[PDB]
């Protein structure tokens, strides 16, 4: 802890702070065994993420990874996270989350993943993470989303902000949502046809829905909050 | 120094067996107490029970969960104590089994849920509870009571205001987010019959994420051309920004792109048989502003004629050439042909003569020739001029 790290016991567990410590690697720090901690690892150069690199944190709530210009996560790289429930891998450069990437984790309940320049996910992704409810990928390169991603979870907060989404269908996408609360889609490249429409009708079945989804496309539509637009001002 | 003096003292509770109750006690006074739990004078210890202390030190709830019956029915005492006094007081847990639950003991209808908020927005964490009578609704967080009391602050509970045929709603309104805020909540709906808890909610704080717009920026502005007469020509055009700007070009007034089909951040103008020079403007459109740059197209026509040399000075060996340029635009050089009057081949050419003066020289004595000026620019070597005489 103390020597190249800051360490706050707060009130319930402990605050590890290896905050902007230009580590490149985690083998350096010997975490706590036996007892329940966070972990602040940002600003830190580590090009990659290597297979079962973490393997003795056992018992760590909450790991930060932002700023860290993280590349890849080779297969199966949190292999001992056993008790993980929180995790943040945002401002970083990864392009795609493969579906054995996330391995270790059948505790976590929240995955932020934002700015990070993912153009492709996979399917399977996100299988096997049923604690999962809260994601967060806004601010990527999002074009499409593979079908039966959420068939195995039922997450209730969904950021999709700030991607390059123009469609969203509802055949595996949109049937397994429907039981969250929140979700946002507020920056991204809607084209609205009737090819859009499907989403749109999906809008007002889904309850609890707070946000603004405006035209990108056509011109003629542009700015228009689809919530306010009809099935007939779409064909 | 001033003996302890109880600032809130716990009340009696009746709750529902494998479900939760707590008692809560503070005291004051100088030195600052310390507050004990006991049953029957003796310290409580038991894995189900916990103690929670208020960070200012003032209090403790005492919670236990799951309740257990009859086991946890009891007196129990909170006992406030410092080095100038020592002051208890009593209260009564009752434990209710469900299938002795009266009708109108409180139910939770629907209760909070995991809520995401961005630091510095508004959280609100919401509870439907129901009963008869129609209960109050209160607020724990991380095991200790929310503090509403001040109508004036940060946290803030709401009204329903009247139900009714549904539940009563209660809602805890957190403003202004922070760090701290984050943590565990439950609900807990309490009237004459008993108390119940919803179940946990998680709130966590998640960091600002601030809309960037940017208004328009032309990345690739147009650049000019200069063509011969039809003469096609392709000038593109592109605009950036947040949100995404539309690309329109036009003719002074006139639109040329059609509204009804016009591309996002990019647009290339196709402009074929060009005839006559044109300023073409071309504007980027977003919501947040109009901009608009320029492209000059011109037609550039390779040169007239030059107006015929004239001789200013001959020798021997050596003729002088002084004419006019013969041109309204720039001629950027001029290349002199020469050869003998009675000679029936291709003129001699002399080049690169960048004014419209020169000495062509080597000539034969006593010999006679034909001179030409041909002028040259940019565009293309224009025809020569009337040809001059001369010994
Ligand atoms: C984890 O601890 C084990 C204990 O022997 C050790 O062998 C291993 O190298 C450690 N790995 C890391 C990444 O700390
Ligand atoms: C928008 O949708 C229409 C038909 O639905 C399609 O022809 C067009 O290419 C789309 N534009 C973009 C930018 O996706
Ligand atoms: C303009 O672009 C079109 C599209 O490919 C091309 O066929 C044409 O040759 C281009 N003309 C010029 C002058 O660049
Ligand atoms: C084009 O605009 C320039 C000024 O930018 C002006 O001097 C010129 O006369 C214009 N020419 C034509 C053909 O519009």
């Amino acid at each position: 802890c103390k020597i190249r790290c800051l360490c706050e016991e707060k009130e319930n567990v402990l605050n590890i702070n290896c905050e902007n410590k230009g580590f490149t690697t985690v083998s350096l720090l010997q975490p706590p065994q036996y007892r329940i901690y966070q972990l602040f690892l940002n600003g830190n150069l580590l090009t990659r993420l290597y297979p079962n690199e973490f393997v003795n944190y056992s018992n760590a709530v909450t790991l930060h990874l932002g700023n860290n210009g993280l590349q890849e996560i080779r297969p199966g790289a949190f292999s001992g996270l056993k008790t993980l429930k929180r995790l943040h891998l945002n401002n970083n450069k990864l392009e795609v989350l493969r579906e054995d990437t996330f391995l270790g984790l059948e505790s976590l309940e929240y995955l932020q993943a934002d700015y990070n320049y993912i153009s492709t996910i996979e399917a399977g992704a996100f299988s096997k993470l049923n604690k999962l409810k809260v994601l967060i990928l806004n601010d990527n390169l999002l074009l499409s989303l593979p079908s039966n991603v959420f068939r195995f979870v039922l997450l209730t907060h969904l950021d999709l902000r700030g991607n390059r989404l123009k469609v969203m269908p509802f055949a595996g996408v949109l049937e397994h949502i429907g039981g969250i609360m929140e979700i946002q889609l507020e920056e991204n490249p809607w084209n609205c046809t009737c090819d859009l429409l499907p989403l749109k009708a999906w809008l007002d079945t889904i309850t609890v829905f707070v946000g603004e989804i405006v035209c990108e496309t056509p011109f003629r539509l542009h700015g228009k909050d689809v919530t306010q637009l009809t099935r007939q001002d779409l064909c | 120094e001033t003996p302890p003096r109880f600032t809130r003292t716990p009340v009696d509770q009746t709750g529902v067996s494998g479900g939760v109750a707590s008692f809560i006690c503070q005291a004051t006074g100088d030195p600052r107490p310390k507050i004990v739990w006991n049953k029957k004078g003796k310290k409580v210890s038991n894995q189900r029970f916990e103690v929670i202390e208020f960070d200012d030190g003032s209090g403790s709830v005492l919670r236990i969960q799951p309740l257990r019956t009859p086991r946890d029915e009891a007196i129990y005492e909170c006992v406030a104590s410092n080095n100038v006094g020592e002051i208890s007081v009593s209260t009564r847990l009752t434990v209710l089994r469900e299938d002795q639950i009266p009708r109108g003991f409180p139910t939770i209808d629907m209760g909070p849920q995991l809520k995401v908020v961005e630091r510095t927005r508004t959280a609100t964490m919401l509870c439907a509870a129901s009963g008869n009578p129609d209960p109050e609704i209160t607020w724990f967080k991380d095991f200790l009571p929310v503090d509403t009391s001040n109508n004036n602050g940060r946290i803030k509970q709401l009204r329903s205001e009247s139900i009714g045929g549904t539940p009563i709603r209660g809602a805890l309104q957190i403003e202004q987010s922070e760090e701290s805020d984050q943590g565990k909540y439950e609900c807990v709906a309490t009237n004459s019959a008993g108390t119940r808890y919803s179940a946990p909610a998680n709130l966590y704080v998640r960091e600002l994420r601030e809309v960037r717009r940017v208004p328009p920026r032309f990345s690739i502005p147009p650049t000019n051309h200069e063509i011969m007469p039809g003469g096609s020509v392709n000038i593109t055009c592109v605009a950036v920004g947040s949100p995404m700007p539309y690309v329109k070009w036009m003719l002074g007034a006139e639109d040329l792109t059609p509204e009804d089909d016009m591309p996002i951040g990019r647009n290339v103008l196709e402009l074929n048989d060009v005839r006559q020079s044109a300023n073409y403007t071309c504007v980027a459109m977003s919501t947040l502003g109009v901009i608009e740059a320029i492209a000059q197209i011109t037609v550039k026509a390779l040169p007239k004629p030059p107006g015929t040399p004239v001789v200013t000075e001959s020798t021997a060996t050596s003729i002088t050439l002084t004419w006019d340029s013969g041109n309204p635009e720039p001629v950027s050089y001029y290349i002199i042909q020469h050869k003998p009057k009675n000679s029936e081949e291709p003129y001699k050419e002399i080049d690169g003569i960048a004014t419209t003066r020169y000495s062509v020289a080597g000539l034969s004595p006593y010999s006679d020739y034909e001179f030409r000026v041909v002028a040259v620019n940019n565009i293309g070597r224009g025809p020569a001029s009337e040809p001059v005489l001369t010994q």
